[PDB]
């Protein structure tokens, strides 16, 4: 509404220094996911074999026949939390759909 | 047991929940529908009820954003321990008790 | 004697919930604590006392 | 702008928001062909008395307001919930028009929320009171020079006045504990008394005709409307509409929602106009907003180059208007794709990162 | 004529007796509301007939199990004798016949004012619901006809006419040619849950036990 | 008062959130001093040597 | 020596005293008490002066919230520092200096 | 105001009427007739829980 | 932390499920304990 915007031009830069902050926070989620798992300086790949004293490390090492190259156990953290968001491209195409 | 991992969700989709409903409070206006507002009042009469209802809207989102930066500021702290614990225990062998 | 900030406070409706463990409890975690330390060392930390 | 600066440094700033803006206006208004007789009301010999007052429901007809100035010598309207230039814009359900004879101390009675004799025993008027007062001097036509006895008020009750009501029962008022037995007398008051109107009195007790005007303001099937012209309608456009004195802004689609027959508008969570019913052929139509997103500009310093990228949030490039790559994040305009991988320079969306790379160009991984 | 005696007894509403509080569309959402309801699990009067006046209170809720044209109408107000506006509403044939100008009438009919309002009549194993209230002046009725003793089922109930009237009621009694139930609405606020038609399918009332409170 | 009640209902739900941030403080209170305390598994005595 | 914990007391109740201490002030009314301004005012003039008093007792009632959730976050990582403390220094011997 | 109202020993000065809370909230008042010294609290509340 | 109305006392002692306060606890009959 363009009176409404003529009203808010005089309330200051709260409507900016909000953008400001949530910008911050949106840098710093980032910042914090490469700090925590961004450690290791080179992508080390596992061996073909399997055998490492007898230890059987197939349920947490990635399985390669799947298209997301997740482990078991990571595949059953992912299906037992229940994202709220998980589209981000063409979101309005989905608002405009009739539903 | 993944408890905290479905917390974060649960807080960000009932803040965002909570700032879309704070939509429909009047704020002491005579409406919650600034359209409605400005096609039943004239100009002058309009005005004070859009600055109410701009002074509740703003209100709103500052509240709003103090809440988005503690819990920023909390989940910042656990994920310097969780890179800590990553560079500890992942990394070499910790002698720490528990 | 006249009226008091705990009154006034509870009487403007602010009021201050009890602790779930109370200091009973909390000095019996602490002598738990205190003798677990005393006969074994570290290793009730790490297992079995 | 944004940044209130001259000099730009390397990375991605949001900027403003692109919207694409309306092309028609659409204005849909019932097609009814009466007028409202307020002549008749305005423009009457007898006002009614306070406690009889009159009220004639006035509905199925084309409301001009503008007539009322001619109608009646009144110096100006006095309008609670609407404003008396803006009435000939929206479109009521129903309209009454009360009509009685006071004097003129007691008009700061007559209003929402106010009290007194008349506001308590003869006509009282609901809290949220959305209609319009008028009130003139009536001093050559209600006054008598030997004193105009037809208008009575009510003095005495029980209890007081509901909103709304006609008190028209005249039995005795029993002011005492014994019973009165319908006999006037010591403690057994009339409760009704006359006006005394003198043409010498002074403006105080002046006779003044009040008619207040309660509209019904409401989301039922509109039947009172202004003399506004109804246009065509249009399907699949950006288009700015009034609907029955609603006004907004949008896309309108057909939609296959299941209003039930006494329903006209739809709502949403944030009390917020979804779905309307077009009044003159009753069909239902959708209202989506017009088409909308975020704009962040992609540069390096402005020591380096003035040439930017546009990254349109969350939009499809299909429909990107108001070279091109397709993110995650949204629509890239103006950067390269390379399948090369670098190291992140400036970041895009999800593992998107563009710099300026080779002559130079932005270039985005 | 005093052919019409009727006898009483009580039963439980259950979970009958919710309206449209409004005339708008809402799909897929809970909504608070606080309006006149009949309270969950309240203590109606079941009237058997073959004749006192009966209190109005705030709102009637009204309902029946029995044949079709059984029941001729209602008759609203204060005294009921041609004295002051007493509201007949009679409901038959193709045209139902409501005004609140006066009539002297007997309790059962056969085999000063000139508002005649007229309309299409509320009629048609089924049960007929109705609620009836006076809000500022406005009378205000909602209806509900049902193929099925009140059922354990929820249903919804449509409003039909508005009537600005404006007189004071307080009390009111039927007219007929069986039994028939009798309910008293009160100020509540209620939790409404609509489904993807739009339509009223689940509500909880707020004051009945903490339970409800938290929900 | 009811008048105050009626338009702290027209401002909305400033309160509940307001009690929920409360609440949350609260439990998080019970939790530390769970967290802090509550670490041994069995409650140890000293031998009466 | 018990300053920490004498100052966490005095903190929580000078934070209940200054809430109770705010409802005395005028926040740009005629009078503080409700029951005073529904006496002498009527319906529409005691709407403005309650909807004043109603939005700045909002407003302290807010800050006070903030100002608990900050303290809430400092309390929350001193008792983690005394719960590392008591997991590697009472229950283990610890060879980290100071 | 609403509240219970109890005989009390609170020393007025004669020249006083009213005695307030640090919240300047009305809690001792004098009767205009029989003139007592009468202190006001308000009724009895608390929290529920479920 | 008040009075409990709907909640039959034991003499049990178990761990807590629904905390109360001042070391009580409820749990499903309702039991408190
Ligand atoms: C280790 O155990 C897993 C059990 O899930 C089994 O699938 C896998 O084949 C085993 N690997 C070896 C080398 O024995
Ligand atoms: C009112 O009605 C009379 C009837 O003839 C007419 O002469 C007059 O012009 C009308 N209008 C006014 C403003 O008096
Ligand atoms: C009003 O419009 C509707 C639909 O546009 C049409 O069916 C109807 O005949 C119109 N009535 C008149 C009087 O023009
Ligand atoms: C844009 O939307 C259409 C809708 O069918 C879809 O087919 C297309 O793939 C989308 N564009 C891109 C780049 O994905
Ligand atoms: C209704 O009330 C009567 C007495 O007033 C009582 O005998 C009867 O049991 C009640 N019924 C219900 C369902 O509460
Ligand atoms: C809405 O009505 C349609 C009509 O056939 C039905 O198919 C659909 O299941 C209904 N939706 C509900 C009950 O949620």
């Amino acid at each position: 509404s363009t009176e409404c915007s003529n009203l808010l031009l005089q309330y200051g830069s709260f409507c900016t220094q909000l953008k400001r902050a949530l910008t911050g926070i949106a840098v710093e989620q980032d910042k914090n996911t490469q700090e925590v798992f961004a450690q290791v300086k080179q992508i080390y790949k596992t061996p073909p074999i399997k055998y490492f004293g007898g230890f059987n490390f197939s349920q947490i090492l990635p399985d390669p026949s799947k298209p997301s190259k997740r482990s078991f156990i990571e595949d059953l953290l992912f299906n037992k939390v229940t994202l709220a968001d998980a589209g981000f491209i063409k979101q309005y195409g989905d608002c405009l759909g009739d539903i | 047991a993944l408890g905290k991992l479905q917390d974060v969700v649960n807080h960000n989709a009932q803040a965002l929940n909570t700032l879309v409903k704070q939509l429909s409070s009047k704020f002491g206006a005579i409406s919650s529908v600034l359209n409605d507002i400005l096609s039943r009042l004239d100009k002058v009469e309009a005005e004070v009820q859009i600055d109410r209802l701009i002074t509740g809207r703003l209100q709103s989102l500052q509240t709003y954003v103090t809440q988005q930066l503690i819990r920023a500021a909390e989940i910042r702290a656990s994920a310097n321990l969780a890179a800590t614990k990553m560079s500890e225990c992942v990394l070499g062998q910790s002698k720490r008790v528990d | 004697a006249a009226r008091d900030l705990i009154c006034a406070q509870k009487f403007n409706g602010l009021t201050v919930l009890p602790p779930l463990l109370t200091d009973e409890m909390i000095a019996q975690y602490t002598s738990a604590l205190l003798a677990g330390t005393i006969t074994s060392g570290w290793t009730f930390g790490a297992g079995a006392a | 702008c944004t940044l209130k600066s001259f000099t730009v440094e390397k990375g991605i700033y949001q900027t403003s928001n692109f919207r694409v803006q309306p092309t028609e206006s659409i204005v849909r208004f019932p097609n009814i062909t009466n007028l409202c007789p307020f002549d008749e009301v305005f423009n009457a010999t007898r006002f009614a008395s306070v406690y009889a007052w009159n009220r004639k429901r006035i509905s199925n007809c084309v409301a001009d307001y503008s007539v009322l100035y001619n109608f009646a010598p009144f110096f100006a309207f006095k309008c609670y919930g609407v404003s008396p230039t803006k009435l000939n814009d929206l479109c009521f359900t129903n309209v009454y028009a009360d009509s009685f004879v006071i004097r003129g101390n007691e008009v700061s009675q007559i209003a929402p929320g106010q009290t007194g004799n008349i506001a308590d025993y003869n006509y009282k008027l609901p809290d949220d009171f959305t209609g319009c007062v008028i009130a003139w001097n009536s001093n050559k036509l209600d006054s008598k020079v030997g004193g105009n006895y037809n208008y009575l008020y009510r003095l005495f009750r029980k209890s007081n006045l509901k909103p709304f009501e006609r008190d028209i029962s005249t039995e005795i008022y029993q002011a005492g504990n014994k019973p009165c037995n319908g006999v006037a007398g010591f403690n057994c008051y009339f409760p009704l008394r006359s006006y005394g109107f003198r043409p010498t009195y002074g403006v105080g007790h002046q006779p003044y005709r009040v008619v207040v005007l309660s509209f019904e303001l409401l989301h039922a099937p509109a039947t009172v409307c202004g003399p506004k012209k109804s246009t065509n309608l249009v399907k699949n456009k950006c288009v700015n509409f009034n609907f029955n004195g609603l006004t907004g802004t949008g896309v309108l689609t057909e939609s296959n929602k299941k209003f039930l027959p006494f329903q006209q508008f739809g709502r949403d969570i944030a009390d917020t106009t979804d779905a309307v019913r077009d009044p003159q052929t009753l069909e239902i139509l959708d209202i989506t907003p017009c088409s909308f997103g975020g704009v962040s500009v992609i540069t390096p310093g402005t020591n380096t180059s003035n040439q930017v990228a546009v990254l349109y949030q969350g939009v499809n490039c299909t429909e990107v208007p108001v070279n091109v790559f397709q993110t995650r994040a949204g629509c890239l305009i103006g950067a390269e794709y390379v399948n090369n991988s670098y190291e992140c320079d400036i970041p895009i969306g999800a593992g998107i990162c563009a710099s300026y790379q080779t002559s130079q160009s932005i270039i985005a991984y | 004529v005093n052919l019409i005696t009727r006898t009483q007894s009580y039963t439980n509403s259950f979970t009958r007796g919710v309206y449209y509080p409004d005339k708008v569309f809402r799909s897929s959402v809970l909504h608070s509301t606080q309006d006149l309801f009949l309270p969950f699990f309240s203590n109606v009067t079941w009237f058997h007939a073959i004749n006192p006046v009966l209190p109005f209170n705030d709102g009637v809720y009204f309902a029946s199990t029995e044949k079709s044209n059984i029941i001729r109408g209602w008759i609203f107000g204060t005294t009921l004798d041609s004295k002051t506006q007493s509201l007949l509403i009679v409901n038959n044939a193709t045209n139902v016949v409501i005004k609140v100008c006066e009539f002297q009438f007997c309790n059962d009919p056969f085999l000063n004012c000139t508002f005649e309002y007229v309309s299409q009549p509320f009629l048609m194993k089924n049960l007929r619901e109705f609620v009836f209230k006076n809000i500022d002046g406005y009378f205000k009725i909602y209806s509900k006809h049902t193929p099925i003793d009140l059922p354990q089922g929820f249903s919804a109930l449509e409003p039909l006419v508005d009537l600005p009237i404006g007189i004071n009621i307080t009390r009111f009694q039927t007219l007929l040619a069986a039994a028939y139930y009798v309910g008293y609405l009160q100020p509540r606020t209620f939790l409404l849950k609509y489904n993807e038609n739009g339509t009223i399918t689940d509500a909880v009332d707020c004051a009945l036990d903490p339970l409800s409170e938290t929900k």
